């Protein structure tokens, strides 16, 4: 019997800073035990300083991104070129996803950008449209490997102040863009080591008030 | 697989392709499906590689022990041992075997043993997945008391077609000639048999 | 389906079909409504050119839409039945979804909305 | 999930956990499970995240349209019934919902309505919904009285979620409190179970099963 | 819901410095039966694109008709149909990719794996894959079916990343393709010796090669192999 | 939903309906009224699939109330029961049928006679002196066969009903949290508060 | 009805400079229901430590079985069993039940008394040995532990520093798993002293 | 796994990758898949890890006893026969896929065994999930009359094809050379083309970061 | 079989076990004692598959009694619980396993300490201050987490137990017909008749 879904692997990662936000994702595309492409990007600039990635089943992922990109275009036409805020984009994406509640997009969507106060924002979605703003989110095949590491290093979970008898927690603070990229690179090299569907390359998209910059790094190709 | 055995004036000739498959992947393109159970008693193996090998190994053991006590076994005796294993273990086996041998009294003989474990003595026999495509050809072209050269051509042309149409058959055409003279091995490569 | 725009504007900005529907109301028997301090009273005229009538079974001029709301009318008697029926159905539908009977303003607004819809729908007067 | 809401002398308490799960994977510890529908109406979420997040939001749009059309805030009964009639249309399609529409109006007073995805709609004083509902019931029932103070009622709601958060593997993260009065709903903070458990253990002397 | 009946096996392809190469054998299999031998599975669109198709042949023939019709439709009211407004490889791919995904979304897929190879108007090499699921990806080397498992490893030794493309000539690239086709004949049980090959170069244009054969095969070592372990004769 | 009973006596019809609403391993509510008044002298109790029960009961209630307003007249219990049966008979061959069983107790004012109708989700109507739905019947019917008489008073009927509830509380596996009892007679519908 | 994920739990082991560490959570549950917060999964036979995750009845059974076998080993050999030897005994014993296996994920840890070399090893349920220089993980949050260990770990950590690394690996992995947590224990093992520490973690 | 075997002038060489998987997770990044049956008979194993180790050790044990009993060096065909009959008896339930190779008084030999008990003879063989990637290389570059150094190069190249292109295989290349008249040389980690790059950051925690409830000395002595 | 509870306090162990035996739609019995005395200071309650429960309990009882006669000595609760666990651990891989869950409450006379062991049908043993089997735990554990203290008296433990039974009677779907309560202490085993 025909199975309309497939798994293209890969993994993605979104972190938010004070005045910036990054959305990273490996460039490997796979089916079963074969590599389809070593460089197939799945993190996209969608305009209005919104970056997006829909990881899982690539056909559904591409369709969704394509539709959201189009949703941004028609938002400009219908509302006098108004800039689509990240919170508004998130709600719009929920309706795109939930519109196919009974034949879902098999993807884990993450978007990143700046909120209306200029502060870094990351939203993550399930396949049927539930969403939540977070400082930190990993999605895709290696999400279970990367996420607990982020809890520890970004949000300082389980880390207490030395000598305080485990009474005072390590205080939360924003990370610099330099420190965030370090965590992203270490997260993906660790994920590459222990997950077969992760490797080849790492593409990071950084979002500041000035625009959308890109950075690329090699990953192990085995 | 495509396999066959054909009796002729001077004895009998066994023939086989060399393809072993796992689904559509060719696990071995130079397989030897013609195997010795005694000096001048051989067999063609089709079906499960594991089953046919395990069976042939046991038969060779039985006929070796037979020879130690009672001297050279008949081709019929060899076929009976194959049958006994194939029939009594029909539920756990997937083996289509052709048995062929040369006596001096009985000359060339061919016994075919299908899945059930039944025995059928014939002038010639064909078996394996690719045999389906050459029933018409073989029936129209087989004659009794053929010469060595005529029988080799008959097997070559037959397996050539079986290979051409069956995806589960291919590679080289192996043959084994059984006569009073001795045991001769023949091989034929794609460049020759494809353009027949 | 019959599509013709029967209710349309005229050069002077009038919709004659609506205005002619008012003339039908002007022809109808008189109906009056007076509300007191703790009550409302609905009075209705019945023309006396009709003797040999059976008042038991003859449709009454005042109709109950629900146990707490009533509707009287003036104009075409056959037309009024259609409005009353729709109103009675909407009354029960309101009780079903809102778990509370209609307000008089709500029921009026619904009936008025029906009447309006027939002034700019094709194929209806 | 674990969610509860109970009615008492001083109005309505509403308490929820904040965990989200995908099987045994803890997806989130910071999910909002209370929907602020309007200043006088709350909705709790236990079941499919998307279904709740989508439809209770939609419910709020329908409640807004009601007060525009009728020039009056919607009743808790009417609000809950819009949602229950909606999910009933989808009955069998596979929606997963157990919600509580909580609010105050003049005509009704403080009111709680249980609504779920197979079409059940129940008015009631106490409800607990979710995978850890039984754990919450145990503590809530055994300590519940109508004459609870606002202070004691808030704590019991908080303590009941904590009880479930502890025992139920699919409940945890943090507790979100709400108090609903005649004047509207009041938010009473986010309470991380990480710190709250030990604070409650020490001060209350409970949770002796755990290695202190 | 379908099941494929008459099927075509691997389609292989790669990029080189000035263009792209693509190849696929001429077989139409009917299960294990090697039914049809004169089946062309490379279909040119204009003088700048070649679409290589594997999978169900009835669906392949349907796609042929769609592409044929696309050329006709593009020529309508288009004075620049053979110039600036000619069909690009990227246009042809996106159209097919749209169709493939729409059909999978209606639970009635075109049971195919497709590779669109060509050269754009600005000289850039185009090579992209799409299948029954609507999944799309691009890579210096692309292959379907068994080609994905056996050809890609060999072709990736020549062009392992982007920077290797300018360093790869058409002679070296074609040699690697022809070798891959031989390996597939050795190891794929639903392949044939006869195949077609197509080159799309930004300078010399479209070159379509028919009736090619796998040659220079190694079989001689077979004669030495006897039995399966202990046999000596 | 589980236990609904009905007993017709000389001058009235008595309906008893369990108060428990259970979901999974939790009794969510112990004061649920599984009935709707269709008209002043007609009462319908119900039991079955969650959601379907109330949705169906309220749908019928609305239709009977609409009829009452339109004709300024109360439909007879027989007429109401036939309407209900037809709706269920339509339902059973629908895409998704109402899985609801009902008892209709009414007092016919023209005949001056109490009437009890039992209708299952298939649309199977029967007029009975006493009726039940679900597993309740397996205990109560045999008990009522013995103790029931056709000329009983309302008070005798309530004692007969107590005897049934006691038996169910003794031998039924599940705790159904007692019953709400309602009486239908010439003066309309009223609820017994202490049972 | 998946034996390995009914009760839940995790074990992790690491190596350091002239030392080894092994740690585990304390949860025992029955699917969603947490039952016990005192269920330790690490045992020791002489100086050789063994952690076992998976189906709790088999965890208990195997502990009793390896105590049984190491006691007889000591009486006959007149010496304590070493980690390398014990690792082989675990593998033999598990593979003995090849077609009716114990649903467990054991982990060996200890220091060889003769050579002084730190040693760790892991197994699947049928006894395949997984030796490692760096770390071994096991349990319902193995994916999480793999991610934590692979990023946090560095070679030649001192006993005091190694304690921090393994503890943080366990805690943050356990918090992302529903069936693991409810307390934790860490063993720091030097050549001739062994320290055992109970960690403070969130109790949900 | 990817495993290969290649015959040459005066002997035979076998090779293997060093990845061990557990679903999509890499359990061991440097596991040994080359097994010693006897001093000059070695075995490359793919499939169920416990089964390949257990079956190779059992036959290896019995081969040693047989060698001592007969006062003769063990033959490859003896190991082949003992393995196939064992595997056949278990009807494929013992998931061992082996490449058996070695030298003995009869000469040099190369065989493969499958889980159901079928054996194959060849000058070049490949088994495991990456056998197609490996066999592609072998079919492209193999020739008759290979030297020792040429056969090692071909074998390792065939493993590399698996390492890079197959997600089931990865990490390092192990080799074992068995030449006639010489001791068999086992080249553990013959190639290491997948070294982990330096991490961006050290994650060494300040001492006292972890909150502690209890301490206690454990008694290991008698 | 359904509800079995256990609470260990300062100087005793208290076991509560439901009295109902239900069969299909019929409560066959409302006075069933789901326990066996293994030795003078050791008591085992049980719940699970019909037939298996009693058969297993009596089999254990016989073995412990045999030991007592042979050695003229009473086995410790810890020793008995380990024996029971091993028997269940054998059982789970048998052709037909015992589907029986047990609680073992005992008073160790050498240690002068009460001990409560919870063992499921798989052979999963844990020592606990309070324990339960089946759905009972989903209500009682959270309640006991709150109200339980380690230094409680037997009387305080009985009130704590009443609180559990009340909660179960309120929220459990099925009628389990109350509980038989037994106390294990230094003086042996005795039954509370009025609960
Ligand atoms: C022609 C090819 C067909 O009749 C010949 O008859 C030859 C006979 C020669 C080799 C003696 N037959 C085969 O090549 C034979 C075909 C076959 C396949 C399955 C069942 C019966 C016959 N192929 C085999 O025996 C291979 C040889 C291996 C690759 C060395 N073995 C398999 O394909 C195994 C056998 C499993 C089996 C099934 C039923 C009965 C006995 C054994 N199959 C697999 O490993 C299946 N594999 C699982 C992973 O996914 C790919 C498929
Ligand atoms: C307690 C916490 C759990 O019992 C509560 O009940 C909460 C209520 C809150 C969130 C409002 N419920 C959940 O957390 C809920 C449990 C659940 C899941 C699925 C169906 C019913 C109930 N969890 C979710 O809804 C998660 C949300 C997080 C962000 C992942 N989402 C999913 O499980 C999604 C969508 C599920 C779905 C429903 C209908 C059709 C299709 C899908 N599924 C996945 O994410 C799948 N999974 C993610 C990991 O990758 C492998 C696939
Ligand atoms: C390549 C890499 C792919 O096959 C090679 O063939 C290697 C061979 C080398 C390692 C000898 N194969 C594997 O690594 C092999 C792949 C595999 C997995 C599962 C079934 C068959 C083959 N992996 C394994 O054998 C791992 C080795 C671990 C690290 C010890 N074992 C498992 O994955 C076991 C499988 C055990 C098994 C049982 C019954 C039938 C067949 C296999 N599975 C688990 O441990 C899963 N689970 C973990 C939680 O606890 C319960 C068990
Ligand atoms: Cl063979
Ligand atoms: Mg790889
Ligand atoms: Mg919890």
């Amino acid at each position: 019997q025909f199975n309309p879904y497939g798994d293209n692997g890969g993994t993605i990662l979104g972190i938010a800073g004070e005045d910036f936000a990054v959305l990273a994702g490996d460039t490997r595309n796979i089916t079963d035990y074969s590599i389809n492409s070593r460089y197939e990007p799945k993190v996209f600039d969608c305009g209005d300083n919104i970056v997006m990635s829909a990881n899982g089943f690539a056909a559904d992922g591409d369709a969704l991104v394509k539709r959201f990109k189009n949703s941004v275009k028609w938002y400009h036409f219908d509302h006098n070129d108004k800039k689509l805020s990240i919170n508004s984009a998130a709600r719009n994406i929920q309706h795109l996803l939930y519109g196919k509640r009974f034949f879902p997009y098999y993807v884990h969507t993450i978007i990143a950008g700046l909120d209306e106060d200029g502060k870094g924002a990351v939203y993550s979605f399930d396949p049927v449209g539930s969403y939540e703003r977070e400082q930190c989110r990993a999605g895709g095949a290696a999400a279970s490997l990367i996420m607990p590491f982020l809890d520890n290093q970004v949000n300082f979970k389980n880390q207490y102040e030395p000598g305080t008898n485990g009474k005072v927690k390590k205080p939360l603070k924003y990370l610099s863009v330099e420190e965030v990229i370090k965590l992203v690179r270490d997260s993906f090299t660790s994920a590459t080591e222990r997950h077969i569907q992760v490797g080849d390359g790492l593409e990071i998209l950084i979002v500041t008030k000035d625009g959308v910059r890109k950075e690329f790094y090699e990953l192990k190709r085995d | 697989t495509s396999i066959m055995a054909v009796t002729f004036k001077d004895g009998v000739i066994l023939g086989a392709d060399s393809r072993t498959t796992t689904g559509a992947y060719i696990a071995n393109r130079v397989t030897d499906k013609l195997t010795r159970v005694h000096d001048k008693i051989w067999c063609c193996r089709s079906g499960s590689a594991a089953d046919t090998q395990a069976i042939a190994d046991i038969v060779q053991y039985h006929l070796e022990l037979y020879t130690s006590q009672y001297g050279t076994p008949s081709t019929e005796t060899a076929a009976s041992v194959f049958k006994e294993l194939c029939y009594e273990n029909k539920d756990n086996l997937t083996a289509g075997i052709i048995v062929a041998g040369y006596d001096d009294k009985n000359k060339g003989e061919v016994y075919t043993i299908p899945l059930g474990g039944s025995v059928h003595k014939l002038p010639y026999a064909i078996a394996g997945s690719g045999s389906t495509f050459i029933y018409g050809y073989c029936d129209k072209n087989f004659r009794e008391n053929m010469s060595k050269e005529e029988t080799v051509d008959f097997i070559k042309h037959s397996l050539s077609q079986a290979i051409k149409w069956d995806g589960s058959s291919g590679g080289v055409i192996r043959m084994v000639v059984l006569t009073a003279a001795g045991v001769e091995r023949l091989i034929f490569y794609p460049d020759e048999y494809e353009q027949l | 389906g019959y599509d013709r725009a029967l209710s349309i504007f005229s050069p002077d900005g009038h919709i004659f079909q609506v205005e002619y529907a008012l003339e039908a109301v002007k022809r109808g028997t008189c109906a009056v409504g007076v509300k007191g301090k703790n009550c409302v009273v609905l009075g209705c005229e019945r023309r006396s050119t009709l003797k040999l009538q059976d008042t038991r079974i003859t449709p009454s001029k005042v109709s109950k839409i629900d146990s707490h709301v009533v509707l009287s009318f003036s104009g075409l008697n056959a037309d009024s039945r259609i409005l009353i029926e729709k109103a009675r159905v909407e009354a029960q539908s309101h009780r079903l979804t809102l778990e509370d009977p209609v307000t008089v303003e709500y029921l009026t607004r619904y009936v008025a909305g029906v009447q309006q819809r027939y002034t700019q729908s094709g194929g209806v007067r | 999930t674990t969610t509860l809401a109970f009615r008492f002398q001083g109005g309505i308490i509403v308490a929820v956990d904040s965990r989200a799960t995908a099987g045994n994977w803890v997806a989130s510890q910071t999910v909002k499970k209370v929907i602020e529908i309007n200043p006088f109406l709350l909705g709790t979420m236990a079941g499919g995240a998307a279904d709740f997040q989508f439809w209770e939001t939609w419910l709020g749009s329908q409640c807004r349209l009601h007060e525009l059309r009728e020039k009056e805030r919607i009743s808790v009964a009417a609000a809950s019934k819009i949602l229950s009639n909606l999910v009933y249309q989808y009955k069998g399609a596979g929606l997963s919902m157990g919600t509580m529409i909580c609010g105050y109006t003049r005509k009704e007073g403080p009111t709680i309505y249980y609504v779920d995805s197979d079409g059940t709609r129940l008015k009631g004083d106490i409800f607990c919904v979710g995978s850890g509902q039984t754990f919450a019931y145990g503590v809530l029932d055994s300590n519940y009285k109508w004459d609870l103070s606002v202070e004691d009622a808030l704590y019991l709601g908080k303590r009941s979620i904590l009880a479930a958060a502890h025992r139920d593997a699919y409940s945890g993260g943090s507790v979100n409190l709400y108090h609903v009065t005649e004047d509207g709903w009041i938010y009473h903070g986010n309470h991380d179970v990480g710190e709250l458990f030990w604070k409650v253990k020490e001060e209350e002397g409970s949770f002796n099963n755990v290695i202190g | 819901t379908q099941q494929p009946i008459v099927t075509g096996t691997s389609v292989i392809s790669m990029k080189y410095d000035n263009g792209v190469i693509i190849a696929a054998d001429n077989l139409g299999s009917y299960g294990s039966l090697l039914r049809f031998n004169g089946v062309e599975r490379l279909i040119p669109v204009g003088d700048n694109t070649v679409v290589g198709i594997s999978g169900d042949i009835s669906d392949m023939q349907h796609i042929e008709r769609l592409l044929k019709d696309l050329v006709t439709e593009n020529a309508y009211d288009n004075p620049l149909a053979d110039a600036e407004e000619a069909l690009e490889p990227s246009y042809i791919f996106e159209y097919l990719a749209t169709v493939m995904y729409q059909r999978r979304s209606k639970m009635n897929p075109l049971w195919n794996a497709i590779i669109v190879a060509g050269v754009q108007s600005n000289g850039d090499q185009f090579l992209r894959y799409v299948n029954l699921l609507g999944v799309t990806y691009s890579s210096p080397t692309l292959a379907t079916g068994f080609g994905a498992h056996m050809a890609n490893p060999l072709l990736r030794k020549v062009v392992d990343r982007e920077s290797d493309i300018p360093k790869t000539t058409v002679q070296v690239a074609e040699e690697a393709i022809v070798n891959a086709m031989r390996v597939l004949y050795y190891r794929d049980a639903r392949s044939s010796r006869n195949f077609s090959l197509a080159i799309i170069d930004k300078n010399t244009g479209l070159t379509f090669k028919k009736n090619l054969q796998v040659e220079n095969m190694k079989w001689d070592f077979a004669k030495d192999i006897k039995g399966y372990g202990t046999q000596k004769i | 939903m589980d236990i609904i009973l009905g007993i017709r006596v000389q001058d009235s019809v008595i309906l008893a309906s369990s108060k428990a609403v259970t979901r999974g391993i939790s009794v969510l509510k112990d004061s649920d009224d599984k009935t709707r008044q269709l008209s002043p002298h007609t009462l319908m109790s119900f039991a079955g699939e969650a959601g379907d029960t109330v949705q169906f009961a309220e749908y019928i209630q609305a239709n009977i109330q609409l009829y009452s307003i339109r004709e300024d007249y109360e439909l007879s219990p027989q007429a109401v029961s036939s309407f209900v049966r037809q709706e269920l008979a339509k339902s059973i061959r629908s895409r998704r049928p109402y899985q609801v069983n009902v008892l209709i107790g009414g007092y016919d004012k023209k005949k001056n006679k109490p009437e009890l109708y039992q209708i299952d989700y298939l649309g199977t109507k029967v007029e009975l002196p006493y009726g039940a739905h679900g597993y309740s019947g397996f205990y109560t019917f045999s008990l009522l066969d013995h103790h029931y008489r056709p000329d009983m008073t309302t008070e005798e009927g309530l004692d007969l009903l107590k005897l049934c509830v006691q038996e169910l509380e003794k031998r039924m596996p599940m705790d159904f949290k007692g019953v709400i009892v309602k009486i239908v007679d010439k003066d309309g519908i009223r609820q017994v508060d202490d049972f | 009805s998946d034996p390995s994920s009914i009760n839940g739990g995790i074990v992790v082991a690491m190596t350091g400079k002239d030392c080894v560490a092994i740690a585990c959570d304390l949860r025992l549950g029955s699917q969603s229901l947490g039952v016990s917060n005192k269920f330790e999964k690490i045992f020791h036979y002489g100086h050789v430590f063994l952690g076992i995750t998976g189906l709790a009845t088999d965890v208990t059974t195997l502990n009793e079985m390896f105590r049984y076998k190491t006691n007889l080993y000591k009486l006959k050999e007149e010496r304590a069993i070493e980690p390398e030897t014990f690792t082989q005994l675990v593998s033999s014993s598990l593979y003995e039940r090849r077609f009716g296996p114990y649903f467990v994920g054991p982990v060996v840890a200890g220091i060889n008394s003769k050579s002084g070399k730190p040693f760790i090893a892991g197994f699947d349920l049928i006894g395949c040995i997984d030796e490692a220089k760096d770390f071994i993980v096991s349990g319902t949050a193995s994916d999480q532990l793999f991610g934590m260990c692979e990023s946090l770990y560095e070679p030649n950590l001192e006993p005091e520093d190694l304690f921090e690394t393994i503890s943080q690996a366990l805690l943050n992995a356990a918090d992302r798993d529903a069936l693991s947590g409810w307390g934790a224990v860490v063993y720091i093992i030097k050549k001739d002293e062994v320290v055992k520490r109970y960690l403070k973690m969130r109790q949900d | 796994t990817t495993i290969v075997g290649v015959k040459f002038n005066n002997g035979v060489v076998i090779a293997a990758d060093t990845r061990s998987t557990q679903g999509p997770i890499v359990a061991d990044k440097n596991c040994a898949k080359l097994h010693r049956i006897s001093p000059k008979i070695w075995c490359a194993g793919a499939g169920t890890a416990a089964d390949t180790e257990a079956v190779t050790q059992l036959i290896g044990s019995n081969i040693e006893l047989h060698s001592l009993y007969t006062s003769r060096e063990p033959r490859v065909v003896s190991a082949l026969q003992m393995l196939k009959q064992h595997l056949f008896k278990y009807q494929g339930h013992i998931g061992a896929y082996l490449i058996v190779a070695g030298v003995d008084p009869t000469g040099s030999h190369l065989f493969s065994i499958h889980a159901h008990g079928s054996t194959d003879v060849g000058y070049y063989l490949s088994l495991g999930s990456g056998s197609l990637a490996a066999m592609a290389v072998l079919e492209s570059h193999w020739k008759q009359d290979l030297t020792k150094e040429e056969a090692i190069k071909l074998a390792s190249d065939a493993i590399q094809a698996g390492i890079w292109n197959d997600l089931g295989s990865g990490s390092n290349v192990d080799v074992c050379v068995m030449e006639i008249g010489k001791d068999a040389e086992y080249l553990r980690n013959y190639l290491t083309p997948n070294v982990r790059e330096e991490k961006q950051k050290s994650y060494k925690f300040p001492r006292g970061t972890t909150a502690v409830l209890k301490e206690s000395i454990v008694n290991i002595c008698d």
